[PDB]
């Protein structure tokens, strides 16, 4: 059972610093060094640097020299990285991700990742919405909430086929909104229950929205 | 530092296909003891990357056998022998021969298949939205395929512009289908002036544009 | 819930010679009622905690596992230990690219091989926790150190084996100092 375990998403201010961790488990924790790559939205991958376990050794890309530190915590197995005087070209989802100290199949098993939003705007909770059933489709509308993301489930996870839950739209207001939608079948619209369960970690905001069909 | 040129940036192709996808570096990924680390990672969208070839040429394990790696000194080759559904991502090369290591910009793999005329369905906003003095009127144009589309929203049979937002989904893993959510935004005040509120859908499936609509209060 | 997992940790080593003693040792809080450990390969388990192999054989070679029950309630089990018979074939030979006197900052290419009929290798570096596998599956595999640091210095030994019976291992490699400045 390899993983890699991350910290949940941040917002900072411009010229503060975010620490992200990453937790092992499944492996010897000395026999990997553990590096961190960043994706800045709809970009590439970026390296940063990495950290040997064993005896704490670094080694940065240059482009963040001076502002980057990488510590370990063998007794729990955790590498820590921390990126000080952020910018907005800093807002990425930043992965850890491990390298065999012997070999070179680098990068085999990775974090989930942890997106870090880089703005002065306040933190926000989203409303959720229904999106009636009039094939049948219903939905969740998730509104007005800053920064991403968000998680949306259906049924605590029990019902994922016919899910989508698509991209957010960062309103002009500096907000963001997204829709979930499921398509059912219409003869179960009178005995199948549907809730969406909308989690927004940075602000708290945990919703369950039952949707039903609007009665006439 | 080394700059990895990837080629092309984006691709459609068939199932079945051949693919293949280049990485040139700025200089030599020869070192001095003549060995070369150059790995390539998959990426699937919403997730992170994985493995599939290093050391230029090695599958890693579990990876199946149509990814292979090939090349020496600045170019180098991936490919995909024969295109899965499954494998719709963004493939990135890696040189790890000289610090800082560097990533190719990405080439996004998409599948081209058969024309899919979208299912459309318009929601109007709940009565709770509308308490708070904002209306949101959603369409929904699902499972359709090719991505392009266009939406027109009427309200009281008038064109409407500047007032919508669309989202669309990233190529489905299983039927290479994409889509679509358009939201259109209205005050409580402008959306109680006005009656027909309709959604007009124009994609290459449909023969004639599909009109999924409502009346307010009803 | 369940209680939290115990070790489970083999000494000498887990990489033990055909007819070499070792001890298995499940070790959970001081005084629980009861300890259960099991070979995943086998159909029966032992009711002990600690598990003393006189003499290593074939046979006991495999994967491991311990729980310990306290007031009706089981632990988790315990992380995998991976038992190792080795001395069950001829030794691998093991060399280093350029050599095994190397500058700090470069590359360092171990490489082990042996008679066609053996697909997998893995290194063992005297002192540290555990032996580093390979995904090659050839009758010779590299093994490169990307950068090399004062810290890689140490004696490393090669074993092979095939995944036929990925838990018999070779006699070791004749060692090789890796002495990088
Ligand atoms: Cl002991
Ligand atoms: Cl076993």
């Amino acid at each position: 059972q390899v993983q890699l375990v991350q910290s949940g998403a941040e917002v900072k201010k411009p010229g503060a610093s975010v620490k992200v961790s990453c937790k092992a488990s499944g492996y010897t924790f000395t026999s990997y060094n553990m590096h961190w790559v960043r994706q800045a939205p709809g970009q590439g991958l970026e390296w940063m640097g990495g950290i040997y376990p064993g005896n704490g050794d670094t080694s940065y890309n240059q482009k963040f020299q001076g502002r980057v530190t990488m510590t370990r915590d063998t007794s729990t197995s955790t590498v820590y990285m921390e990126l000080s005087s952020l910018r907005s070209e800093d807002t990425a989802v930043y992965y850890c991700a491990r390298g065999t100290v012997v070999g070179d199949w680098y990068f085999d098993v990775w974090g989930q990742g942890t997106l870090v939003t880089v703005s002065s705007a306040s933190t926000k909770g989203p409303s959720v919405f229904p999106l009636a059933p009039s094939t049948a489709a219903l939905g969740c509308l998730v509104k007005d909430y800053f920064p991403e993301p968000v998680t949306v489930s259906w049924n605590s996870g029990a019902l994922t086929s016919g899910v989508h839950t698509f991209p957010a739209v960062l309103q002009s207001s500096g907000l963001y909104s997204l829709s979930s939608v499921v398509t059912v079948p219409s003869s179960s619209l009178g005995t199948q229950t549907y809730i969406c369960n909308v989690n927004h970690k940075p602000s708290n905001t945990k919703v369950d929205k039952k949707v039903e069909p609007k009665s006439c | 530092d080394i700059q990895m040129t990837q080629s092309p940036s984006s691709l459609s192709a068939s199932v079945g296909d051949r693919v293949t996808i280049t990485c040139r570096s700025s200089q030599s990924l020869e070192n001095s003891n003549g060995n070369t680390y150059l790995n390539w990672y998959q990426q699937k969208p919403g997730k992170a990357p994985k493995l599939l070839i290093y050391r230029v040429s090695n599958r890693f394990s579990g990876v199946p056998s149509r990814f292979s790696g090939s090349g020496s000194g600045t170019d180098f080759t991936f490919t995909i022998s024969s295109l899965q559904p499954e494998d719709i991502a963004t493939y990135y090369c890696l040189q790890l021969t000289h610090v800082p290591w560097t990533f190719g910009q990405g080439t996004k793999v998409e599948i081209t298949r058969t024309v899919a005329a979208p299912s459309v369905f318009i929601f109007p906003p709940s009565d709770e939205q509308l308490k708070s003095g904002t209306a949101s009127v959603v369409c929904l144009l699902n499972n359709f395929y090719p991505r392009e589309a266009k939406v027109q929203w009427k309200v009281d049979n008038a064109l409407q512009s500047g007032n919508s937002q669309e989202s669309v989904t990233e190529q489905d893993s299983k039927d290479s289908t994409y889509s679509l959510s358009s939201t259109l935004t209205l005050s409580k005040a402008d959306y109680e002036k006005h009656k027909v509120y309709a959604c007009e859908v124009t994609h290459q499936g449909l023969s004639s544009p599909v009109t999924k609509s409502f009346n307010r209060g009803e | 819930g369940p209680l939290p997992k115990p070790s489970l940790q083999a000494l000498p080593s887990s990489l033990v010679p055909l007819e070499k003693p070792v001890t298995l040792r499940c070790q959970g809080p001081p005084g629980v009622d009861l300890y259960r450990l099991e070979k995943l390969s086998s159909s029966r388990y032992q009711d002990q905690a600690v598990l003393f192999i006189p003499a290593m054989k074939r046979s006991l070679a495999g994967r491991y596992r311990c729980s310990y029950q306290n007031g009706s309630l089981w632990s988790l089990p315990s992380d995998q230990l991976e038992l190792v018979a080795t001395g069950v074939f001829a030794k691998p030979s093991l060399s280093a690219q350029p050599g095994p006197a190397v500058s700090s900052g470069g590359d360092v290419t171990l490489q082990c091989q042996t008679r066609y009929g053996f697909d997998q290798f893995a290194l063992y570096k005297e002192g540290d926790p555990a032996p580093y596998k390979n995904p090659e599956r050839w009758y010779r595999a590299s093994f490169p150190i990307i950068t090399v640091t004062a810290a890689h210095s140490g004696t490393y030994r090669c074993y092979s084996f095939s995944s036929r019976d990925p838990y018999l291992w070779s006699a070791p490699s004749d060692p090789l100092e890796l002495v990088v400045t």
